[PDB]
């Protein structure tokens, strides 16, 4: 399986650096130039630049020229990107995406892409989030199916991420935009719909992530 | 450098119905070979955005004989002949004539469907929860069509103001429905101080609005 894997989300200071990681497996890491992309919303999308990692030798959009740094690890099969004297404006979603070229039509585009990186520059300091169980009830109930969910609350940055059952349940998963509250603490609740006559034998279990703080949570949720 | 423009937004188009989407480019992205580097790609929600088209008009790998693309060296389309659920998300061109790479600002593709009523559920605070002084009431309006949806908050029969928020996901990629949670938050003192909790929805797919509720301690 070809992919691109990415460092979990991070929070860092004004005038701080940062260095995101991208491991490629699958694949002769050497064989592909790795680029970089920035998402931000309303902004599209903004090429930062690639590198060779056969060669070591990186090229850049001009516009980031002086933030980006970008190098390779040939032995770790891992492409990396600092982010220099950090500002709000760089805080974004940053992806690394793989360069393929087809000799036979002359195309070339990024074929496969790792999953992004959030990255916050703020002062404030981090906070992780509390967990609460949504339970399953009569007052959640619908034909035969139920639902329930975690209430993840009160963290700070952005974002979290939510699986149920260490990824075995992905049917019926609704996990909410975050919602930021008057506390500037961000909030979210991730549910899902099982069969009610599961409820008896079926553990449920909601597995919460807030890379910027280095914290993880399991939470059981129990009717 | 090269700019790419888009259109923000798609007049939403029911299944089966074709859409088209447009870019265009400052300069042209035709050269001299007769190739024109333009790719298009598609961002489903949450995801890395998936390569459709490149040099702009052929299909990438498994990608839906559906899509295909045409223009001229500065004027280009994306076409769907016939939209389905999986579709909806975010397009972007990409011009890689020349670095630096530049991309559009995306095209949102949203689809209309049937109007679908939503699932009304009400979750009380967890006893963990109250123990910390704080109490969050959450109702879940699941799988609903179109987005426009009214959610009131009812405590023993007083309408509450400003003191809920609620969240909306993107359209599904599968049924072409909308989820929405509303969060209604109290301290732990004015929880206790009242029995009945509901939760009024009012929806299009609604002949009148339900209640959802419980009696604190039920
Ligand atoms: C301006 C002139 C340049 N043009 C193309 C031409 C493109 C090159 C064609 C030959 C390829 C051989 C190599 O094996 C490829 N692999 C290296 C390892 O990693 C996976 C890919 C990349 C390769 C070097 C291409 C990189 C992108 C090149 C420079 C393109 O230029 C840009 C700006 O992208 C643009 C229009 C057509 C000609």
């Amino acid at each position: 399986q070809v992919q691109l894997q990415q460092s979990g989300a991070e929070l860092a200071k004004p005038g701080a650096s940062v260095k995101l990681s991208c491991k490629a497996s699958g694949y002769t890491f050497t064989s592909n130039w790795m680029h970089w992309v920035k998402q931000r919303p309303g902004q599209g999308l903004e090429w930062i630049g690639y590198i060779n990692p056969s060669s070591g030798y990186s090229k850049y959009n001009q516009k980031f020229k002086d933030k980006a740094t970008l190098t390779a690890d040939k032995s770790s099969s891992t492409a990396y990107m600092q982010l220099s004297s950090l500002t709000y404006e760089d805080s974004a979603v940053y992806f690394c995406a793989r360069l393929s070229y087809y000799d036979y039509d002359g195309g070339y585009f990024f074929d496969f892409w790792g999953q992004g990186t959030t990255l916050t520059v703020s002062s404030a300091s981090t906070k992780g989030p509390s967990v609460f169980p949504l339970a399953p009830s009569s007052k959640s109930t619908s034909g035969g199916t139920a639902a329930l969910g975690c209430l993840v609350k009160d963290y700070f940055p952005e974002p979290v991420t939510v699986s149920w059952n260490s990824g075995a349940l992905t049917s019926g998963v609704h996990t909410f935009p975050a919602v930021l509250q008057s506390s500037g603490l961000y909030s979210l609740s991730s549910v899902v719909t099982v069969p009610s006559s599961s409820l008896g034998t079926q553990t449920y279990i909601c597995n919460v992530n807030h890379k910027p703080s280095n914290t993880k949570v399991d939470k059981r949720v129990e009717p | 450098d090269i700019v790419i423009t888009q259109d923000e937004l798609s007049s939403p188009v029911t299944s089966g119905e074709s859409v088209s989407i447009s870019c265009r480019s400052s300069k042209s992205l035709l050269y001299k070979d007769g190739k024109t580097y333009l790719n298009w790609f598609l961002q489903r929600p949450g995801q890395s955005p998936q390569i459709l088209i490149y040099l702009m008009s052929t299909r990438a790998s498994g990608v839906s004989d559906r899509f295909s693309g045409s223009g001229s060296g500065t004027d280009f389309t994306l076409e769907i002949s016939r939209v389905k659920a999986e579709d909806v998300g975010v397009y972007y061109c990409q011009q890689v004539v020349e670095y630096p790479y530049t991309f559009g600002g995306g095209t949102k593709l949203e689809i209309k469907r049937t109007v679908a009523a939503p699932s009304v559920f009400i979750f009380p605070p967890s006893d963990e929860q109250l123990k910390s002084g704080t109490a969050s009431v959450v109702c879940l309006l699941n799988n609903f069509y179109p987005r426009e949806a009214k959610v009131q908050w009812k405590v023993d029969n007083a309408l509450q103001s400003g003191n809920s928020q609620e969240s909306v996901t993107e359209q599904d990629s599968k049924d072409s429905t909308y989820s929405l949670s509303s969060t209604l938050t109290l301290s732990k003192a004015d929880y206790e101080k009242h029995k009945v909790y509901a939760c009024e929805v009012t929806h299009q797919g609604l002949s009148s609005p339900v209640t959802k509720s419980f009696n604190r301690g039920e």
